[PDB]
RNA sequence: UAUAUGUCAGCGUGU
């Protein structure tokens, strides 16, 4: 009923708080932001989802974007508040919009070290492997007789 | 949900004025208590104003349109009350 | 609570994107158990559903996999990978046997086998092949198996010691119904514990059955072989 | 302790204060987990003494870096000791060899 | 020496093992290399950095 | 086929020591030995219930980062000992032990205080040690049944009477299992060859018995089933 | 939202 009674409800974190603060973030972005900002994509705006623990956890995919390595790296968030600077985040700053690098037009957005290193191993051949020269369906019965 | 912004951009075709008209709906929507054109699937005021600005529904022209009806039949009644 | 009690799933959501295609959620989960349910599902969907499946064929005028037939478009490698998509349902007996004839012009259809009781086909517009000459006929003999899991041609050629008949192809046998199975693993939140898990299921079948019904079916197999321990 | 080492830990963790080093040898006439008293040889015993070196280690106590300093004794009571043995484990040491 | 030190204990001197994954059970496809490495925690707290 | 599934018996248990035990599952089809290997294996891994330290009250000790005059051992490493405690509760759910030794000597988990429905399952696992003739120690030690590892941070969120100054909070790992391992291997029955069967292999605490731990991890997964059971 | 009272140096950490 008053703003001492939600600062009361808040403080001692109950479960509808919980609940308030999913329904609040639904579609809100924030802003994350390294502390050297060299260029334009050293501040993205990114959909939250609330976890545990006590670190923030970002795509893999913008880390080259970012010029960040998680070997202690920190970052900074920042919560838009008007309507107009939360539809700016959501269509100007938001991590989908910047695929090409404003410098040159190459992308940026590229797999880097594991994703490469998967898809060149599934992709290869082997010259006498186990199940050479079958005939099958589909792409489905090769998953399945991988697994 | 709202991934991308591409096709509301291409039916706008600025991407400046774009976020100004979505402001503008947003704020009619929140404040104004309007109702949106779009089934309100849980969205946020920005997304629900975004997603009926995809499909046409809500440009400047629209909105200006509706401003200018309402402004007369507000102005109408008045009269008609004053009178 | 207790420490014989556990969490269990009250968000199954099921989701039919196609008749032989399904999505299910469960939610919640206690932290790590969708891994265990969904490795278990998995594995004994893919390698342990009875069904039946052509195990064998013979067509007149063939006598290898490496042969040619005149007037069929479909080489007879390709007439083997479509006779491997066929879906059968056999009620009678584990092992049928049923014959193709036709002669024409055009595609030649699951419907043109000869109709048997028990035999019964999901998939009638199955094309198996295509004629091109009028003057052209195709006739085989499908041979039809029940079995469980999938069964390579080269372990059955590796154990037939039948001094390999003549003009009888071997074919892989898809003795269980599922086409496809996928499952994820999620993070989902109960009043403040965000760490549960939460279980999607991405599943397609060849049609004999509902997607349900095998996991149904995988999970009755599951308690059957636990009941033992159960107390 | 490290599994694999380079030889310079006992000479790295002697060498700096951490650690409690027995000035005189002798046998462990008391042990606690807060003080140690030994009973020196005759030998080192000086004329008119008593004879015995008390070394009181410090525990829980705040370092420069906001971090911890305890020792804790590395030996038991009876157990002979000699001049330069260590007698207590400083921070990050196990047993004279510096423990990271 | 190193080879040598590994033969002396019930370990293959490739320093490589087989290992299967936990939450499925299927065993890796190649050996991966196992071992006890010194680890040092650094002071940098992400609960002193919030 | 359809029906040909053999359902898997506890065949044999061997107890090849007091916590190192292995058990047998015979006969089993062919791909569900493994299925049913890794099915136990994470589950008995994490959800196996047991009993753990949780509180401690020692006489003259206020908190953990002190010292006791005559044990040679800290008071965080005395709790760190009481943190490895096997002990087995039959039906309190929840036990209050009481210590007590004096003299010079390894004090061990012998010298608790005979109760009627614990059991120590390591009578020689040592607590402390006191190194004077005068020095004496008592405690009061907390045993409660739990399951998995509840650290004392999340226990603080309690806030009935807060605490007395001078009971100590430990960190339980209720789980009494620590290592699991299962293999499958031919096995013969009749004349069938395409069979399995399954050993596991299970290093515990002492605490709880390979069969009644197979046994509670099999109702669990079957509990865990029956929503699949009925998909609805 | 306005709460109880923050300014300069030196040193250090990550790009
Ligand atoms: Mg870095």
């Amino acid at each position: 009923t008053t703003i001492k009674a939600a600062k009361k409800m808040v403080e001692r974190e109950e479960a509808v708080v919980w609940d308030i603060l999913d329904e609040v973030i639904r579609e809100h972005p924030v802003l994350l932001n390294r502390a050297p900002t060299l260029h334009r994509l050293g501040i993205q705006a990114f959909e939250p989802v609330l976890i545990e623990g006590k670190a923030i956890q970002l795509h893999p995919l913008v880390c080259a974007a970012y010029n960040a390595d998680f070997d202690g790296d920190q970052m900074a968030v920042h919560v838009p508040l008007t309507l107009e600077a939360q539809l700016e985040a959501r269509a100007l700053m938001m991590s989908t919009n910047n695929i090409l690098s404003p410098a040159n037009g190459e992308p940026i957005i590229v797999p880097s070290q594991d994703v490469v290193l998967g898809l060149y191993y599934m992709t290869r051949d082997c010259v006498n492997a186990k199940g050479e020269g079958m005939v099958l369906t589909g792409p489905k019965e090769a998953e399945r007789l991988y697994r | 949900a709202r991934v991308t912004v591409q096709d509301a951009v291409e039916k706008i075709g600025n991407r400046f004025d774009l976020v100004l008209v979505a402001a503008r709906r947003a704020r009619q929507m929140q404040v104004g208590g309007k109702d949106p054109l779009v089934p309100e699937e849980n969205d946020k005021t920005t997304v629900i104003a975004l997603r009926e600005i995809e499909e046409g529904l809500i440009n400047n022209q629209i909105l200006d349109v509706r401003e200018r009806q309402e402004q007369q039949e507000q102005e109408a009644a008045e009269l008609q009350a004053v009178t | 609570g207790s420490v014989t009690e556990f969490l269990k799933p009250r968000l199954v959501d099921i989701e039919q994107v196609s008749s032989t295609h399904a999505k299910v959620t469960l939610e919640p989960l206690e932290r790590g158990f969708g891994h265990t349910l969904g490795n278990a599902l998995r594995r004994i969907l893919l390698s342990s559903m009875p069904g039946c499946a052509v195990t064998e064929v013979e067509i007149d005028g063939v006598l290898h996999e490496y042969s040619t037939k005149e007037g069929v478009q479909e080489d007879i490698l390709e007439i083997l990978l479509n006779l491997k998509g066929l879906a059968v349902r056999v009620q009678g007996k584990d092992e049928v046997i049923l014959t193709l004839n036709k002669s024409g012009i055009g595609p030649v259809t699951a419907a043109d086998i000869t109709h048997d009781g028990d035999v019964e086909i999901v998939k009638p517009q199955h094309v198996i092949c295509h004629l091109t000459d009028e003057n052209a006929s195709i006739s085989m003999r499908i041979k039809v198996q029940r079995g469980r899991g999938y069964v390579p041609a080269s372990t059955r050629i590796h154990s037939e010691e039948d001094e390999r008949p003549i003009g009888r192809l071997l074919v892989d046998a898809c003795y269980s119904p599922v086409e496809r199975i996928a499952y994820n693993v999620e993070a989902a939140r109960v009043e403040q514990r965000t760490d549960l898990d939460k279980l999607v299921i991405e599943m397609e079948t060849n049609g004999t059955i509902d997607p349900e019904e095998a996991i149904r079916r995988a999970a009755t197999i599951l308690a059957e072989q636990l009941e033992a321990f159960v107390d | 302790k490290p599994l694999v080492g380079t030889g310079m830990e006992r000479a790295v963790a002697v060498d700096s204060g951490v650690t409690a080093v027995a000035k005189r040898g002798g046998v462990v006439q008391y042990v606690d987990a807060s003080r140690i008293v030994i009973k020196v040889n005759e030998d080192e015993m000086y004329p008119g003494e008593a004879g015995i070196d008390i070394y009181n280690l410090t525990k829980y106590t705040r370092s420069n870096q906001n971090t911890c300093i305890n020792q804790m004794p590395c030996v038991s009571l009876g157990e002979p000791v000699e001049r330069g043995d260590v007698l207590a484990d400083g921070p990050s040491t196990d047993l004279g060899e510096l423990a990271l | 020496e190193i080879k040598e030190l590994l033969k002396l204990g019930d370990l293959p001197t490739s320093g490589q093992i087989r290992l299967y994954d936990g939450r499925t059970g299927e065993q890796f496809e190649r050996p991966v290399t196992v071992g006890y490495m010194y680890m040092l925690k650094l002071n940098h707290l992400v609960d002193d950095k919030m």
